[PDB]
RNA sequence: AAGCAGUAAAUGUGGAGCCGUAGCGAAAGCGAGUCUGAAUAGGGCGUUUAGUAUUUGGUCGUAGACCCGAAACCAGGUGAU
RNA sequence: GAGGGUAGCGGAGAAAUUCCAAUCGAACCUGGAGAUAGCUGGUUCUCUCCGAAAUAGCUUUAGGGCUAGCCUCAAGUGAUGAUUAUUGGAGGUAGAGCACUGUUUGGACUUCAGACAAACUCCGAAUGCCAAUUAAUUUAACUUGGGAGUCAGAACAUGGGUGAUAAGGUCCGUGUUCGAAAGGGAAACAGCCCAGACCACCAGCUAAGGUCCCAAAAU
RNA sequence: GCUGGAAGGUUAAGAGGAGUGGUUAGCUUCUGCGAAGCUACGAAUCGAAGCCCCAGUAAACGGCGGCCGUAACUAUAACGG
RNA sequence: UGAUAUUGAAAUUCGGCUUUCUAACCCGCACCACUUAUCGUGGUGGGAGACAGUGUCAGGCGGGCAGUUUGACUGGGGCGGUCGCCUCCUAAAAGGUAACGGAGGCGCUCAAAGGUUCCCUCAGAAUGGUUGGAAAUCAUUCAUAGAGUGUAAAGGCAUAAGGGAGCUUGACUGCGAGACCUACAAGUCGAGCAGGGUCGAAAGACGGACUUAGUGAUCCGGUGGUUCCGCAUGGAAGGGCCAUCGCUCAACGGAUAAAAGCUACCCCGGGGAUAACAGGCUUAUCUCCCCCAAGAGUUCACAUCGACGGGGAGGUUUGGCACCUCGAUGUCGGCUCAUCGCAUCCUGGGGCUGUAGUCGGUCCCAAGGGUUGGGCUGUUCGCCCAUUAAAGCGGUA
RNA sequence: CUGGUGACUAUAGCAAGGAGGUCACACCUGUUCCCAUGCCGAACACAGAAGUUAAGCUCCUUAGCGUCGAUGGUAGUCGAACUUACGUUCCGCUAGAGUAGAACGUUGCAA
C-alpha cells in the first residue's frame, strides 16, 4: 500500500521533508541525501 | 428511462495570446496548447505544460519549419 | 465632556478625554524606513508626510423603522344555568 | 323537577375526534404584542435632462440573495474610443475527396471502375477575430468616489440539437423590433414593411403601399 | 415480548496511590543534579443492576414453501427424485 | 440498582461477608387521657429493627410525555436518474456557448516508470528449418509509422517524448521581472539572482513522470522546532510563529458535534409562474379518400376482391405543448329530441354487372320529410327479444 | 573544378541506362597496445606491406512513380431585394486538364 514518511538529518540539525513509498517494495525505512537548511550541506537521511 | 451521458470537463481556453506583429514584454504568454502544434523559434521557450513565452523585449513573427511545420520566434526590435 | 455661574436662554469658565503631526512587524522591537530572508539580494507594506470642529443634503447600522394583513406559541384568570 | 360535584399540560365519553354557553385534532378573556411574514395589496403636487435589464458565477438555491455586466451624477487623465483602405498572422466550418479509420456495389484475380460519414481528412473558402503605431472620416474611451434598478422575457429571419425535416413546442449561436414607441401600410391585428412625436399653421416634396365606387390620386 | 437462572465476558460512582511533572534550601558542571513542604495528574487492585448467554411460554407479538417424473384414472398423478 | 449521612452494642470467618440483641427510626396495631372526636398529641403494652423511609452522588430502562429535523434539479409533482473532477462531438476554421443531447474515464501508481551521459530503431509480409498459425528464438528482402509511449480520450513524439546500459538523488533551500485565467476565494506558466549539489571531457541540463484527472475553506485537536509573549519579580501553566497529521464533510463553496414518517380530521399566505374538465396549435395515433397493379376470379388485372410500395382530407379517439381562466369558467350517465353537416339507413332519379325473372353487388345525383317498444347493467359501450319502409354517422364548452 | 561545413515547402526525391580512379574518398589485412560483444574485432577502437571499380560517393541521359502547377468554368459564400427557392453585386474552392521539373546558391584549404 501506498503511504506518506517524513525523513529527518541524521547526527545532526534536524531538516525534515516529506515524500510516498510503498510499503510492500520498501519495507524498511528509506535513506536519501538531501540537503539540510540549518547545516548548509547535504546531509543523510533517514525514515 | 434515463440517461448515462451529462458530464464534461470545464473548458481550457487555449490558442494564441500575442498577434503577429506585436512588440511583447520579457516573459510574456504567447500560446496555450497540448503537445507540439507549434514550436519555440529564436528566443522562445517551452513550459513544463507545452506553454511557449518571450525572453525578451521585442516584436514577435510566426515562420514556417520545413513542411507541415511552424514555429514562432521573437526578435529583439528595440 | 460632566460640572459651576446665568432668565428652563445666549456664552463665560472648565484641558479628564479625542483626532492629527510616522510607519512596519504575530510579538520582542526598530524607526524614514521596517518585515521576510544567510544576504536591499529580490519582493510586500510605508516615506503623499493637512488636518480638525460644527452643520445642509444622500446612503447605512441599532431601535416595530414606509403602512395594513395571518394559520400559531407562552403566562395569569373566567366559565358544568 | 329541585339542590350539588368534576375545568383546558384539563374534564366527560355503551367510543362518533363526541361534548364542555349557536364555536373544539385541543374553550373564552386580558397581557408578552406594533410576535414573525424571502408572500399579496397600497404609497398623496408640477415641469426640465439622461436613461436600463430579464445575463454569468456561487448558493438548503431556483418567483430570494451576493459579486461581476448594463444606467446616472461629481472629479481627474487625455486621444488611449469607433468606421474604412493597405499589409501580416492564428484558427479546419461550407464545399469537395477517399491518402487514414469505419461503411458499401459490380467486374477481375492483389488490382481496375462507382458511392457514404457530427465524434473520417491527402485538401480547403466566404465571413468573423488579433495586431501595426500606416493614411482619410468621426466622437468617444479609461481611472477614483456617491446612488440605483435588473436575475419570469416575446415574435420575425437565419445557423444547429431535441421531437416526427409536428406544434403559436423546447434548448443554444447571430441580427431586428416590442418591452420602454406614438404616426403611415397589411380590412380589424404588442413582435411583419416604412419611419423615431419640443409647441403652433386651412403651406410644399417624398417612403412603404397605391390611383373604377365606398376612399385622396391613370377607366 | 414476558418469566426463571447465574458458568463465564463487558460494566459507573465510590475506595487504593505504584510513578511522573512544577516550584527551591544546598552542589558543581559553570544553563547538569537536588532533600522537606505546597501543588497539577495519576495505574495495577475491589466495586451492583443491566447487556452478551441458558431454558420455558403462541386464546403473548407474529409465521404457516419450490422445481421434476410416474398408470391397476385415456386427460390427470395415488406414488417417487 | 450500588456507595455515602441519619446508624448503635457484642461475637464466629477467609477492616470487611455473616449471626444475635435493643436505645435511634417506623406501625391506616390494642388500651388509657386531653374529650360529647379516637384527625392530632402524650402515656403504656405488643410488632419490626440498624433494615426500611428520607437527603446527596452514580449506572440502567423509559413515544408515558416534550422540543425539533426529514435536500435540490425535474417539459406539473411523485417513482426512476443525476450532483465534485478529466477527454472528444454538437460548437456555426480566434476564445466562450445550453438541453433528463451523443460517447468514455478518475478518487491512483513508479525508489526507477525520476535526473544526467552515451548507443539503437518499430509493426506487418514472403522465403528455408526439431514443422505449436514459416507469427512462439533463427538469417534475408519490402516497410515514413499502421509499433510503442503506466492508466480514458484528444493533441504530439523516428530532433525522438520510443528501446538498452554507466553514475546518481534537482521528487533541493530562499525567491521571483513578467504573463494567462478570472465576480471572490482559488488555479496555471515563468526568464533570471543567491546558497548546496549530481552527470558530462566541456559548453551545458536538472525545482519529478510526453501534456491535460488522481482532490476538500474555516473552526477545533495532536506531534516536532523556535531571535516571540507570559498580568508585582523569577519560573511554570497557557498562547503566538514555522513544519506536519486527522473529514465518501461524495447533496464534493462544506447549515449543527448530533435527526425518519402519516394526514380522507386538517389550517394560513400565494400562483393560471404549475397539473385534473372544457377552449386554442399540431396530426404521431384515429376515421375516410385516392396512385401502381403482382395476382385471385372456370379463360380474362380492373363485375367483385387488391399483396409489396406511394400521396392526401377531416379534426369525432388516445396522446404532445402549456397560450386564457386557481379574490372559483360546477365534473360522468339520464330526462329533453331543439338546431346544423353530408362521408345517405329508408324513400326519389341513374351507369356497369360474372344483371334470364323475383332478389342482389358496386358507383353517381339528391339533406324534402321520416328514422320503434322492451330485458341486463349507475353506466356510455355492448348482448338479447319482438317489430319496421328504415331502426344512419357526426358537431353544438 | 573533386572534397568540409551552413540556408532553402522533393521544381532537391525514387527508379533505369551509361564514365571513372593509389590528389582526395572509399572498399581491404590484423587484434601487440587504449577500447568491446545477452555470445561473435560484424559494429565500435586502434596498427597499417599490398591488393580492387566489385560495392558506397560524385558525373551525362531518363517524364517510368512521386512533387509543383496556370487559364476558363463550376460548387460555396459577405451584402442587397423579392419571397421561401429565384435575381443582382464582390470573393473565390476541391477535382481534372495545358505545364514546369533530373535543383539554384554562402565562407574558407587546395585544385
Amino acid at each position: 500500500m501506498r503511504v506518506n514518511v517524513t525523513l529527518a538529518c541524521t547526527e545532526c540539525g534536524d531538516r525534515n521533508y516529506i515524500t510516498t513509498k510503498n510499503k510492500r517494495n520498501n519495507p524498511e525505512r528509506v535513506e536519501m541525501k538531501k540537503f539540510c537548511s540549518r547545516e548548509n550541506k547535504q546531509t543523510l537521511h533517514r525514515e | 428511462s434515463s440517461t448515462k451521458n451529462g458530464r464534461d470537463s470545464e473548458s481550457k481556453r487555449l490558442g494564441a495570446k500575442r498577434a503577429d506583429g506585436q512588440f511583447v514584454t520579457g516573459g510574456s504568454i504567447l500560446y496555450r496548447q497540448r503537445g507540439t502544434k507549434i514550436y519555440p523559434g529564436e528566443n522562445v521557450g517551452r513550459g513544463g505544460d507545452d506553454t511557449l513565452f518571450a525572453k525578451i523585449d521585442g516584436v514577435v513573427k510566426f515562420e514556417r519549419k520545413g513542411r507541415d511545420k511552424k514555429q514562432v520566434s521573437v526578435y529583439a526590435v528595440a
